[PDB]
């Protein structure tokens, strides 16, 4: 299962 | 910006064996940027069927694939795979020996 | 570690060609059990392992969801980059980061990975005390700051040491016999005659897993390292690897060559030559 990439770069 | 070009391996699933079948597996990989075109060829004809696997990096960034079908071997015939990359200003070919 | 879990995240900005591009892959040790390619023509996360198939719907739409925000918060994390290095909207430009967590002998969390890179080159990573990054350069400092205002970090080690573990686990039960039993490879040497002088004796492992291995040619016990042909590791297309060594001796001499064959799934490595026939 991923993790959420809520902020961007 | 970063440009490699891809190492290219034809080979056989399993040892080749005139008139069982098999698969012809055409491995890329150290290639970047992604953008790649692989064809497999037999006798300089394109092969129509031919599925592959989904794009993945090893530590380095470089992008790897796998392209194959299911073929049935027979010394008569010449198996090769074309591959053209930014880093190709022509589409290099690698033919296919059983014995690699 | 024992074990290991890694997501494989690539996101193209494709001038021309398309809209921004996302592509996640996952893999347990060196086996791939999901896929998601927001270009396909249902955007949705696949199955790539047996095992894995055996997860109800809710967890599908779960990744699925994920990965659907994924796409879009990537197209901006290229354009933030874009601005960063102020490039323009003319060329491409991808940007790749590896998730991953690895199982210790405890069950517990042995170290945790998050690295990104722009167009194949490190931008940014977490480090091993997965509470501080390191930034390549100056653009990337700027995200460093922002990451570290939104306390991306923290949020990362929980994943890491937390959610990453728990389904590491629960993966590894479900496909139990096929991601802990390691396959020993299928070995043969063969000959090839060059010319009437000198020949090329092949050693060959077929099927084994996982990837890692060593192939070494001796001759009268003397490692011939500095002439063994090598060549990359290769996926046999069917979830196993092929490898093999070369080395180009002389006629008649060759019975004083063996080959040496080390892998996990080997109670003691092989020691083998070729048998004329």
């Amino acid at each position: 299962l991923p993790p959420l990439d809520i902020t961007p770069y | 910006m970063i440009q490699r070009t891809p190492k290219i391996q034809v080979y056989s699933r399993h040892p080749a064996e005139n008139g069982k079948s098999n698969f012809l597996n055409c491995y890329v990989s150290g290639f970047h940027p992604s953008d790649i075109e692989v064809d497999l060829l037999k006798n300089g004809e394109r092969i129509e069927k031919v599925e592959h696997s989904d794009l993945s990096f090893s530590k380095d960034w470089s992008f790897y694939l796998l392209y194959y079908t299911e073929f049935t071997p027979t010394e008569k015939d010449e198996y090769a795979c074309r591959v053209n990359h930014v880093t190709l200003s022509q589409p290099k070919i690698v033919k296919w020996d059983r014995d690699m | 570690g024992s074990h290991s879990m890694r997501y494989f995240y690539t996101a193209m900005f494709r001038p021309g060609r398309g809209e921004p591009r996302f592509i996640a892959v996952g893999y347990v040790d060196d086996t791939q059990f999901v896929r998601f390619d927001s270009d396909a023509a249902s955007p949705r996360t696949e199955p790539r392992a047996p095992w894995i198939e055996q997860e109800g719907p809710e967890y599908w739409d779960r990744n699925t969801q994920i990965f659907k925000t994924n796409t879009q918060t990537y197209r901006e994390s290229l354009r933030n980059l874009r601005g960063y290095y102020n490039q323009s909207e003319a060329g491409s430009h991808i940007i790749q980061r590896m998730y991953g967590c690895d199982l210790g002998p405890d069950g517990r969390l042995l170290r945790g990975h998050d690295q990104s890179a722009y167009d194949g080159k490190d931008y940014i990573a977490l480090n091993e005390d997965l509470s501080s990054w390191t930034a390549a350069d100056t653009a990337a400092q700027i995200t460093q700051r922002k990451w570290e205002a939104a306390r991306v970090a923290e949020q990362l080690r929980a994943y890491l040491e937390g959610l990453c573990v728990e389904w590491l686990r629960r993966y590894l039960e479900n496909g139990k016999e096929t991601l802990q039993r390691a396959d020993p490879p299928k070995t043969h040497v063969t000959h090839h005659p060059v010319s009437d002088h000198e020949a090329t004796l092949r050693c060959w492992a077929l099927g084994f897993y996982p990837a890692e291995i060593t192939l070494t040619w001796q001759r009268d016990g003397e490692d011939q390292t500095q002439d063994t042909e090598l060549v990359e590791t290769r996926p046999a297309g069917d979830r196993t690897f092929q490898k093999w060594a070369a080395v180009v001796v002389p006629s008649g001499e060759e019975q004083r060559y063996t080959c040496h064959v080390q892998h996990e799934g080997l109670p003691k490595p092989l020691t083998l030559r070729w048998e004329p026939s």
